[PDB]
């Protein structure tokens, strides 16, 4: 049927503008009847509805944010823009874009596109430091700190170790960590060596540590 | 601004029948859309204009209204809708505000969690900042994780992240704690207190500095 | 001495666990006045046979728990898991392969640590089953029916010494002299060949009679001896290998040896006949090269054999542990580096016209 | 922390001791918002002027068995000297070269561990020879007359940062930011410039009133710097030194700073501007190449500065300690390799149909 | 005045052919009364005659040596040669090349080469093995064993050290060793470190030792 | 075969005169040569024809024969013509023989020798074949060297090296020991004697295997 697609910055910094851009098949935004919203939900947090654009170039705008959002159309590409001027970091959120009903009278969204992350960080991208968190099972794990552009691809002994990665909470720093760990036997310790394969893409760091008990 | 409310965890008895209520100004005359998201998903319609299930929602889900106070009950409850529920109306405040989720809980198997503690790495008390580490896996409940630095209670400096429902059991998360290098040459009992319902004890793994 | 020996020429190599591990035969002989060289050709054991017969199996075992199972129907899911189609399904038969076993040259029996003693009498037509330790477990060969390989042998050419009217050792075709002393009578395919030094097993045209080689042997700086098996023992207590104690069990002379590596932690050793390397340099000649048999030698996931591995930067233990002593020490070389005279705190002189201790004439 | 720093610009050599040396200033600060950068045109100290002024001189002591010496009759044998024709035959006057000094900013006089006080007030026109904690020994100039240099400075052309109004740090012609926190006034040549950081020594030609340097300071992982000192000790009791306690002399972080290298037995020391080294490639690229101010460095019998030497390849002391570690570490890393089940000597066997542990399905 | 080179190869192996060459300028191997001889001595023994050529190819011979000595001359060169069938070891030793006095009845030689040193041996070029000699003086020193082509170049601490380097004398085994001692001062010992650099230009086998006390 | 004598050794008293004999048969009829060949030199002729000196051999020198032993005397003796002096006929036998030499002996000062022993390294006790070494410094005169491997003798199986006269003082030697590592690691007293003029007691510097 109908689907949207969010395209735009994963990341942009506090104070620039930040511009997406959901395009859409299924529907007609040269109908008399239709728009095309933005929710966005920052994470963890309830939904928010930031604009939405009628037919006729009609911009709804959230009353909290329409100082800053500037929604736009153009239905001979089925695009839709999104532009928030002076981006402040608690922005960051998940933005869904979204179809408004037509038929119905009073607004309400049948279409969603699975929303885009955006995260309004400001810090340069920086590797990350992997430490080591060592130990009828015991259980070891990596510890990987104040690495900036998330994603971080924790490998455990090259991927031949199969039984948790978790995932990053923002730092005091505006740096994420995140941290990997394994159940092995609790006789492998001191006899079966364990590295994690780190990589942090990002600034193409590449770590792997050796994590074993005092 | 407009606001209108409906209660965060509300709490089912699986197979049985649930009801959530969104309440907002003159609710009667405007018409309230609700909205099913689970975890990490993109919401989704469950009905709309008051009373109304989109082509492939079950007729279990249903919706109605009387007073101000809209209201889509679940009957028979599986676990699988459980999940946040949005409601959401249109205003003269803004075109369309949601309420605040509510948060559908199913329930009944009672797990308890393994504590292993991580010492800070002598490569991080060179650094200057230790970070010690309390990581707990397999409880369900969800829901309290203490520091005792020298058996003394330490609050508001520690961050926490978690995994979800695991594919197979359902049941995980990961406490830091953040000294100085001179705060942990300086204190000796580095403990991590926890709390569970199927635990019969608060659980703590303690260590020293050797 | 040489610095290093490298493999020329390397076997398939084939699964075995830290137990098939032995240190290596470093023996040497020289031969003296053995000056009358003779340019003849002879035959010689394909590498990959020279150290043994392997014949692969595998393993069949019953569960529904166990019960002892039957062989065509065992036979059948080893096909299955050939493809894994309707195996992974499943009364239930559960398939280890490969069972790696050893040929015999005397009875045809088929040697493994999984059959009680250690043998088999051997599969044929009427036994096709070999059975094991554990009771609901048998055996059975790749083949529905082995054959004794007999397409097992090289054709060679050297030069063969002799001081005398009677010969005493030869140069292979690789360039190496192999003495004849010590070596025993072995039949091989209906041949009578000679196994000369760690199992070299030749053919000559040339017959002289000479000693066989026993029913008991017939499969499979003396310091490092002892270096080695200690490598050995710190092995099997942890029953965990390291590369580093992986680079003790090569030969360290030129001439047969088996050479050992692991891959995606299986253990595997194939068959080797190492040569002598004069410099590091002719065996890493590049960034991640290591020539063996003229060509730069293909890794398994930065794992070359013999404990070599792969920064992108081929590394030998051997190497390394020479380079990091070699270096380290001229890094820890002192001096007294030149004082003045009478730039020191404390130099006391001694008043008078006494002529202080300057010795500059 | 940089993995290295190596030179950019080095000074000329200076002959020292093993009490002239001393640890390096690691010092960094970073200074925030200051983010207006205006381009700008300077001057600055030339390397071999920048840690102090040496001015040589030489020791004439007197024999035949100790007199007091006479300076035109010293002065006449360092001619002599210069050329050993009529000096090598000898009443006697021993002269040792080259006696460095150091140049005062504030009283012109001359340092140096050899002067009594270690101090001279100075050579002039009347006073033409210093004397020494030797009473039959004195020290005159490689001049007869010795001048103030005032050919020191290097033009040079940064961009200066300025948080707001008032600036705070320039990046200097070799693109590194020096911060002007901390930095004293210091008169050179009747220029009134900034001793910046281990004192970078520049002038501006925009003036901001700031305090002076006083006049005692006017010559010459917080753990390394305790790293450090504890080779220095480790130094002075020997009274020896080795490449190895060497290259811990050498300033960790980039910016100024002494360079230290040995010569013949000979102990020296030279100005630098380090640089810091993101990767250990980029100032080893060849077999025997260290690329230091964009072209390869010239060694002295084997001999670059900083403990790095030359196998005919450039080892660097601090990199070699660490592939060591690197490289012995992943040899020694181990792995419990696969044992099939029915391999063991003594797995036990439960009799029964109770199923044994192969968890495989 | 008059003046003797010989030449040749300065080793040759048992039972192989020795053929030296004397050259001489300051006289007449063409004239009616001269002889050139051959006389060698072998190391640390006396002088021992072997061969005499005169102006009329007469060629005298030592008696004990007859049987494998073949003189020859060739006054168009002005050279003389002498050549020894199946060399032995005892043959070992300088070969001086002389002029026999030719107003002088009974014969004697006034003019004598420098003689070259003849080494017969069997040994195939081998390097040297290199040990050291560990120690109000004290002494050091390289011990290098077993070189077979002499001679060895032993340099101490880069030839920097000034103050005993030993000849070689024949093993047991036909090879060569020598060894070279240095005194110190005995406080330098444990703080100044010692290295003898070794060159055995046969095997261009370089070796450089670290000699220090226990 | 021919032989003529003359006498090793003969010893000096430095600036008086000094008579070697050559004693050969019929030297009354042949005429006998005189060499002097100083060490490492080749041979410079003294005397030829009985009693002519070459041109420039100083009249010290001379020579003279009575009977069938020809003699040549060095008169005023200096410490330069001190070498190996030969004397040489004609005969039937050969054309040319030669007295094994004379060494001549000037004297007169008494130094003493300095021992230092090195034991085989743990590079060559790791060959099996250990080595131990005797060097004795600044001697004059030059000659006896004893090996005491658990303080009993050891003969025929060393070797010996020595340079010569030093440029300035005139006095050096090395002794070198050969066991296998089994006779190395079985004997625990290991000295070495020396015996000279200057010595008032026979030197032995030991040392154990530790
Ligand atoms: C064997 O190695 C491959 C890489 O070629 C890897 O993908 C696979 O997972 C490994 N096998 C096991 C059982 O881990
Ligand atoms: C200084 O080095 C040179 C090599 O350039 C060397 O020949 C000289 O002997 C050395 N000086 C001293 C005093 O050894």
């Amino acid at each position: 049927q109908i689907t949207l697609k969010e395209t735009g910055p994963t990341l942009v910094k506090p104070t620039q503008t930040l511009t997406l851009t959901c395009t859409f098949s299924g529907f007609s935004l040269s109908t008399s009847g239709v728009g095309v919203g933005w929710i966005r939900q920052p994470p963890g947090k309830a939904l928010e509805w930031v604009t939405l654009i009628y037919w006729d170039d009609d911009k709804r705008y959230s009353p909290s944010l329409e100082n800053r959002v500037t929604i736009r159309k153009d239905t001979s590409k089925n695009q839709v823009a999104l532009t928030m001027t002076n981006m402040d970091p608690l922005d960051t959120g998940t933005y869904y874009c979204a179809h408004r009903q037509h038929i119905s009278s009073f607004p309400w969204f049948d279409s969603w596109g699975q929303g885009t992350l955006v995260t309004v960080s400001s810090a340069s991208t920086k590797g990350p430091s992997v430490f080591p968190l060592a130990p009828g099972t015991a259980a070891l794990g990596c510890l990987v700190k104040d690495y900036f552009p998330e994603p971080v691809t924790v490998s455990w002994n090259s991927g031949a170790l199969t039984s948790h990665t978790f995932p990053a909470v923002l730092q005091s720093s505006g740096l994420y960590s995140l941290s990997s760990v394994v159940t092995v036997p609790s006789s492998s310790l001191g006899t079966q060596t364990y590295i994690c394969n780190v990589n942090h893409k990002p600034s193409n760091t590449k770590v792997d540590k050796k994590v074993e008990p005092k | 601004s407009y606001v209108l409310t409906q209660p965060p965890s509300v709490s089912v008895a699986p197979g049985k029948t649930a009801r959530i209520n969104c309440g907002g100004n003159n609710i009667e005359y405007r018409s309230v859309h609700w909205y099913q998201q689970k975890s990490g998903q993109a919401p989704v319609a469950v009905i709309y204009d008051n009373s109304d299930r989109p082509s492939g929602i079950p007729e279990r889900f249903s919706g109605s209204k009387s007073g101000n106070t809209a209201t889509l009950t679940i009957s028979r409850v599986e676990a699988g809708d459980e999940a946040d529920y949005y409601c959401q109306v249109w205003d003269i405040s803004s075109d369309v505000v949601f309420g605040g989720g509510t948060k559908l809980t199913v329930l009944g198997p009672k797990a308890a969690p393994s504590v292993f503690i991580f010492p800070p790495s002598d490569e991080q008390l060179k650094s200057g900042t230790a970070s010690v580490v309390c990581l707990l896996n397999n409880f369900y409940p969800r829901e309290k994780v203490q520091w005792k630095v020298d058996n003394a209670l330490q609050s508001g400096n520690s961050q926490e992240s978690v995994t979800e429902q695991d594919s197979k059991d359902s049941t995980s998360l990961s406490s830091t704690l953040t000294l100085s290098k001179a705060d942990y040459e300086k204190h000796k009992v580095y403990a991590c207190e926890v709390t569970h319902q199927g635990l019969s004890s608060p659980v703590t793994k303690s260590f020293n500095r050797g | 001495f040489p610095i290093y020996t490298i493999p020329d020429e390397l076997g398939p190599w084939s699964p075995i666990d830290i137990h098939h591990l032995s240190c290596p035969n470093n023996l040497v002989v020289e031969d003296e006045g053995c000056t009358n060289l003779s340019e003849f050709s002879y035959m010689e054991l394909k590498v990959g046979y020279i150290s043994a017969i392997k014949v692969n199996g595998f393993t069949c075992t019953g569960v529904v728990k166990h019960f002892r199972p039957t062989p065509d129907a065992c036979r059948a899911a080893y096909n299955w898991k050939m493809a894994g189609d309707p195996r992974y399904e499943e009364e239930s038969l559960i398939i280890i392969s490969p069972s790696v076993t050893d040929l015999d040259p005397y009875d045809k029996s088929l040697h493994s640590r999984v059959f009680p003693g250690g043998k088999c009498s051997g599969i044929t037509v009427s036994s096709t089953y070999c059975s094991t330790n554990h009771d609901y477990t048998i055996w059975m060969p790749e083949n529905p029916r082995p054959r004794t390989p007999c397409d097992i042998f090289t054709n060679s050419r050297g030069k063969r010494a002799s001081n005398g009217n009677k010969t005493c050792g030869f140069v292979d075709e690789r360039g190496l002299y192999k003495s004849l002393k010590g070596a025993c009578r072995l039949k091989l395919c209906g041949v009578l060949g000679l196994r000369l030094m760690d199992g070299t097993w030749v053919a000559m045209q040339t017959s002289d009679e000479t000693k066989w080689c026993p029913p008991d042997q017939l499969v499979n700086l003396v310091k490092k001896r002892e270096e080695c098996l200690d490598a050995l023992e710190s092995i099997m207590t942890t029953k965990s290998v390291s590369f580093r104690r992986l680079s003790h069990l090569r030969k360290l002379v030129p001439g047969f040896g088996k050479a050992y590596t692991i891959f995606n932690k299986t253990l595997m050793e194939a068959d080797a006949h190492y040569k002598s390397v004069r410099t590091w340099n002719e065996i890493i000649p590049s960034k991640g090269c290591l020539k063996v048999g003229g060509r730069c030698h293909p890794h398994v996931n930065g794992v070359f054999f013999n404990g070599i591995i792969l920064d992108d930067h081929v590394l030998i233990p051997e190497m390394q542990s020479s380079l990091l002593q070699q270096h380290m020490e001229l890094l820890k070389s002192s001096v007294i580096p030149l004082m003045h005279p009478l730039a020191d705190p404390s130099t006391v002189f001694k008043e008078g016209d006494e002529a202080e201790d300057f010795v500059e004439v």
